[PDB]
């Protein structure tokens, strides 16, 4: 039914930039938000962004305000994240999760960003 | 619920073009009317209009109004049933 | 303005447990949009409460949720062996409302 599905595994350089997927299925694409979390491994979750895939619009965390890039393709479905000039304490995993409440969220993506 | 639905882009996004949608939701759970639209150049765009997931915005709204200030894309959403078939703003 | 919540809380099996999210009047004081979810180790989190109080299809009626002022409260009855997790609150995230999580609870459920 309901079900997102991300990008696979990411190995970032410093510097770098990283853009990751999320492929909803089982319900109306367009028909609510899409919102992004990461997690530092063995951490809280941290909250990084709303996109409205209707409007087009983007919210963001103000910790992250100018360099994560927040997309959607709606004619296949698919939310993005891009976070560019990586760093260390980039490295997450980074989650999709749908409308305001969260109700269902991906699978998660791993990106480790190590020189 | 069911709500007005609108596609302008509804050729490459392979949708119906106009009409109604009926809302499939959860048990319970909320379901809502939007409508989104454009003003670029003083020619006002439709963008879509269809069923909104449960949104602690949309709570008790009986009129879809767009409440951002001068947005590229406005959008409102409204609870009730083709509450979304009219939008204003302000 | 961040949610905090304990460190970690544990409990025998057939207990209730209650974890707590406190924040300001500014927000949880004054909106019913707090949630939890249920994050096993290596996993993606499960929303189990929404709305201070409403449950999802699918979620056991042991999990209850309430607010009292400034604090919202995830309840577990009849604690189980697969109860034991992390479990964090957030806010409703999008429209006028911007995100945001609280440290998270480490529930121990020891048999």
């Amino acid at each position: 039914q309901v079900q997102l599905v991300q990008s696979g595994a990411e190995v970032k350089k410093p510097g770098a930039s990283v853009k990751v997927s999320c492929k909803a299925s089982g319900y109306t694409f367009t028909s609510s938000y899409i919102n992004w979390v990461r997690q530092a491994p063995g951490q809280g979750l941290e909250w990084m962004g709303t996109i409205n895939p209707v409007s087009g619009s983007t919210s963001y965390a103000q910790k992250f305000q100018g360099r994560v890039t927040m997309t959607r393709d709606t004619s296949i479905s698919t939310a993005y994240m891009e976070l560019s000039r990586l760093r260390s304490d980039d490295t997450a995993v980074y989650y999709c999760a749908r409308g305001g409440w969260f109700d269902y969220w991906g699978q998660g993506t791993l990106v480790t960003v190590s020189s | 619920r069911e709500c007005i639905y609108y596609n302008a882009n509804w050729e490459l996004e392979r949708t119906n073009q106009s009409g109604l949608e009926r809302c499939e939701g959860e048990q319970d759970k909320r379901l809502h009317c939007y409508a989104s639209w454009r003003n670029s150049s003083g020619t006002i765009e439709l963008v879509k209009k269809g069923c909104w997931l449960d949104d602690f915005n949309c709570y008790d709204r009986q009129e879809c109004v767009a409440t951002e200030e001068n947005p590229q894309v406005y959008f409102c959403c409204c609870e009730g049933n083709f509450c979304n078939e009219r939008f204003t703003h302000l | 303005s961040a949610l905090t919540q304990p460190a970690s809380v544990s409990g025998s099996p057939g207990q209730s447990i209650t974890i707590s999210c406190t924040g300001t009047s500014s927000d949880v004081g004054s909106y019913n949009y707090v949630n939890w979810y249920q994050q096993h180790p290596g996993k993606a989190p499960k929303l189990m409460i929404y709305g201070v109080s409403k449950r999802p299809s699918g979620v056991s009626n042991r999990f209850s949720g309430s607010k009292s002022g400034n604090t919202a409260s995830l309840t577990i009855s009849g604690l189980q062996a697969e109860d034991e997790a992390d479990y964090y609150c957030g806010t409703f995230a999008g429209g006028s409302y911007y995100g945001v999580f609280g440290g998270g609870t480490k529930l121990t459920v020891l048999w």
